[PDB]
């Protein structure tokens, strides 16, 4: 889009109208005069406008009414109603913004952030802004968490977070803009490539590769018919997955081979019978035709004169072979016509077989390259839900961060109070307020009590799953949040880094697939990636082999690196690798995996319920309702946007706008 | 909205694939005998058309009789008379065949013939005669 709507679509708002969001702050607006409506979405549309030409600036209230026209700077507090929604809510001043007006002299409440993510430095950036007392406590040495970025030298590489999965829409589009942030597109082509016994691997042809691909996406087309049209969505009281539903269109896809087979050859029979009764018949003619050749040859042995008797006889024989001889060329005739027809049918068999040793084995790799993009087995995954998140994919192609995407996080993190080395292992809130239990890592005996008005829990949905607990709550957490917890999917996925001293792969290929030889281990270094004139491959581990391979040592896992590198760029052009990492997400104690997925049984809804804050029970019994105290940002806490950086950033955002909203008050209803 | 192109995904089929634990192996197992059942019936009955097929190894040409065709004539003789007579007590109302005994008779004549000859040739007792056999 352009213009206004450009804005509108570029910060996932509609353009043409209001949202849920916009009916709760201004209700007279959106009750009253569709006019007024349509003012505000243009004042709406317009500040967003301005804000991204130029997110480098602070864009104050007076900025904004500055540039309207009439009659929409004529209110100036409806101008107003709306650049401080914008401003709380973060689609306006969020990121890395030069500050007009300078921050205010005194602070007003405290919170205490848990997890220096990027989920928490986006929420604590705002809350910093909106002039509060903010303190981040991280269990590492470092920001970003699951935005992880290997260095040696000026060789990098993302262990976590590396692609940004497009800019249409993406509010990384505005941090990139607000830093030098170099951002390189990624070609999407990828050859596969299979074992061929002794020999190199051969790269698959063109012709499989996309007949292939294109049933894998068929296949999936069918799975969402068979959920949505079928209703295929619990069997035997337990929720229906993916991969459960794949197997059974699979299957229904191989039934369908075999009776066209059936009915094929049962073609065939129907008329190697029709020939067969007709054959019989042409015996039996030829029979009587024999005899009834010699009863005539004996009848007309009666030589002249006859009398008519015998005369008749000599007639009559031979009109009666003259009949049957035409009887049996239309039996001939037949003959012929049913043989030919019945090489037509031999000629054109239905389809052999469904898929190949070949195809399946293809098409493995890429249910493991879905098994990737889920992190998660495809028998995880839930068949009704697992791509609710399909629609609000942003546009453009995707790209990776050049300088290593912990280049944001670390911007983020410039100006807070961000406290290392600090585990949090309990959390305590009451009507009076907060108090977080902290130990340092280093030595874990060491303790930190830090007593806030809110703390803002962006603990990964990992450690939240933890048995026994990594974090104690205070009082415990309740059911309906405790159950979302368990539902809910936390997947995993691996990298391996592989650093050389000489580059020996195709330079101008980004990222090149191998074919795995069973289903078990289709996930296991199934797709390799290659990127700037740096000389590292990166290795990919997915699906039931992510979980599996961690518990394998450095230096096997190293071993079937080369093992399959050796096997596709010749045994002996692949030197040893200078440096290598392998990451374990399952095992970090501060992810206990990669990021959720929509398992079987839970739904987008309880990703809401992840979002929804805490509110303890009053102090003095019979003293009133009090304030939520327990906030949850994290990639885990956003329906729409799960799973990504950009999600995680989003949520940050949100829960700053609900925690001022709390302790600030709303300026703007005012 | 319907299944892709080529996919095949009744509400039937899904229910018997999915009904027990090894269902699906089960549907398609009896399928594949099902098959190899009617491959080993065509092999067979390919085996018994060769052998029919051998047994008419010449076709009826030695049986062939001559082609005899003389101008359908007008006049009727006592000696063709005679031949038609014969003909009703052995054919009976195929007026075709008997024309073809006559030889030189019409289908049309022979028709005529059923008629002027009718009392003299006593045709009702030939034909009635031909329906007892
Ligand atoms: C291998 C991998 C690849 C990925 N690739 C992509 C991608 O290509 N594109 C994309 O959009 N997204 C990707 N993601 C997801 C993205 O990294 C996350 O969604 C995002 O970083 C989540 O941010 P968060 O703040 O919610 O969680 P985190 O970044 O994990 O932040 C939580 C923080 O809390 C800290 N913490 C944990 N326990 C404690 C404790 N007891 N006390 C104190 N602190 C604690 C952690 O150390 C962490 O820093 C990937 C994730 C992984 C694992």
């Amino acid at each position: 889009p352009s213009g206004v709507e450009g804005a509108a679509f570029q910060s996932r708002l509609p353009h043409d109208r209001m949202t849920s969001q916009e009916a709760a702050c201004f209700p007279d607006i959106i009750s009253g005069p569709q006019q007024t409506q349509k003012v505000f979405l243009f004042i709406r549309n317009r500040t967003l406008q301005l804000w991204l030409d130029n997110p480098k600036i602070q864009l104050t209230f007076e900025a904004t009414l500055q540039q309207l026209e009439a009659p929409y700077n004529s209110d100036t507090v409806l101008v107003h109603r709306v650049h401080s929604y914008l401003e709380r809510h973060g689609l306006i001043n969020f990121g890395i913004y030069k500050r007009i007006k300078p921050l205010p002299t005194k602070k007003t409440g405290k919170v205490i952030i848990i997890g220096s993510g990027v989920s928490g430095l986006a929420a604590a950036r705002q809350l910093q802004s909106f002039g509060m007392d903010v303190t981040l406590l991280e269990a590492r040495d470092r920001v970003g968490g699951r935005v992880a970025t290997f260095r040696k030298g000026n060789y990098v590489a993302d262990l976590g977070a590396m692609v940004v999965t497009g800019l249409g829409g993406n509010p990384m589009a505005v941090v990139s803009k607000q830093v030098n942030m170099e951002l390189a597109k990624i070609k999407q082509k990828c050859p596969l490539y299979e074992a061929n016994g002794q020999a190199d691997d051969v790269k698959v042809p063109k012709e499989k590769d996309e007949m292939v691909e294109q049933e894998f996406n068929r296949l999936l087309e069918a799975t969402s018919y068979l959920s949505h049209q079928l209703d295929f969505n619990v069997l035997n009281n337990k929720p229906v997955s993916l991969g459960q539903a794949l197997e059974v269109v699979i299957q229904l896809q191989e039934k369908h081979v075999k009776d066209e087979q059936i009915e094929h050859w049962k073609k065939i029979v129907k008329t190697q019978e029709e020939l067969k009764e007709l054959l019989n018949k042409m015996v039996n003619l030829k029979e009587k035709i024999k005899e009834l050749h010699q009863q005539y040859k004996e009848a007309s042995e009666v030589k002249p004169p006859r009398d008519i008797t015998a005369e008749f006889l000599v007639k009559s024989k031979h009109r009666d072979l003259t009949a049957l001889c035409k009887e049996y060329d239309e039996l001939a005739e037949t003959q012929g016509k049913l043989e030919e027809k019945l090489q037509e049918l031999e000629a054109n068999p239905p389809s052999d077989v469904y898929l190949s040793s070949r195809d399946r084995q293809i098409l493995d790799w890429h249910f493991a390259n879905l098994e990737f993009a889920n992190a998660t087995p495809l028998s995880t995954l839930s068949l009704k839900h697992w791509d609710q998140d399909d629609d609000f994919e942003f546009t453009g192609s995707h790209l990776t961060v050049r300088n290593g995407y912990s280049c944001v996080p670390v911007a983020l993190a410039e100006g807070l109070d961000i406290k290392l080395n600090t585990a949090v292992r309990q959390v305590r809130y009451t009507a009076s307020g907060c108090e977080v239990i902290a130990v340092n890592t280093r030595s874990t005996s060491q303790t930190f009590i830090y007593k806030c008005d809110a703390v803002l829990c962006t603990l990964p949905l990992g450690v939240l799953k933890q048995q026994p607990p990594a974090v104690q709550f205070v009082p415990p957490l309740p059911e309906w949040k405790t159950s979302a917890v368990q539902r809910m999917g936390f997947g995993n996925l691996n990298k391996v880094v592989l650093c050389f001293d000489r580059v020996f792969w195709d330079p101008s290929v980004n990222l090149f697939g191998h074919v795995g030889s069973t289903t078990a281990s289709r996930g296991e270094l199934f797709l390799f990636w290659n990127l700037y004139k740096a000389p590292i491959l990166l290795a990919l581990v997915a699906g039931e082999a992510a979980g599996i391979m961690e518990n394998i040592s450095d230096d096997v896992i190293v071993g079937r690196c080369l093992a399959i590198l050796k096997g596709i760029f010749g045994s002996s052009a692949v030197p040893q690798p200078k440096e290598t990492v392998v990451s374990r997400w399952r095992a970090d104690p501060w992810a206990r995996g990669s990021y959720s997925y929509v398992a079987a049984g839970s739904s987008g809804n309880d990703y809401d319920l992840m979002a929804q804050p805490i509110t303890p029970g009053p102090s003095i019994p019979g003293a009133p309702q009090p304030i939520p105290r327990l906030f949850f940002a994290g990639e885990h806490t956003i329906r729409n946007y799960p799973a990504t950086v950009h999600g995680a950033l989003l949520s940050g955002l949100r829960e700053a706008g609900r925690i001022a909203d709390q302790f600030l008050g709303a300026m703007y209803t005012l | 909205r319907k299944p892709p192109k080529g996919m095949f995904l009744s509400q039937e089929d899904v229910e018997a694939v999915s009904a027990n634990a090894t269902a699906a192996t089960t549907v398609l197992r009896q399928l594949d005998m099902e098959l190899v059942s009617v491959k080993r019936q065509i092999q067979n009955i390919k085996q018994t058309n060769s052998a029919l097929k051998e047994k008419l190894d010449g076709g009826i040409e030695p049986y062939r009789l001559p082609e005899v065709i003389q101008k359908c004539n007008a006049r009727w003789t006592t000696e063709e008379q005679l031949l038609a007579v014969q003909a009703i007590r052995k054919y009976g109302r195929d007026f075709q065949a008997i024309s073809d005994v006559i030889g030189n008779k019409s289908v049309v004549q022979v028709k005529n013939f059923f008629v002027n000859y009718r009392r003299r040739f006593n045709i009702d007792e030939v034909l009635q005669e031909w329906e007892a056999e």
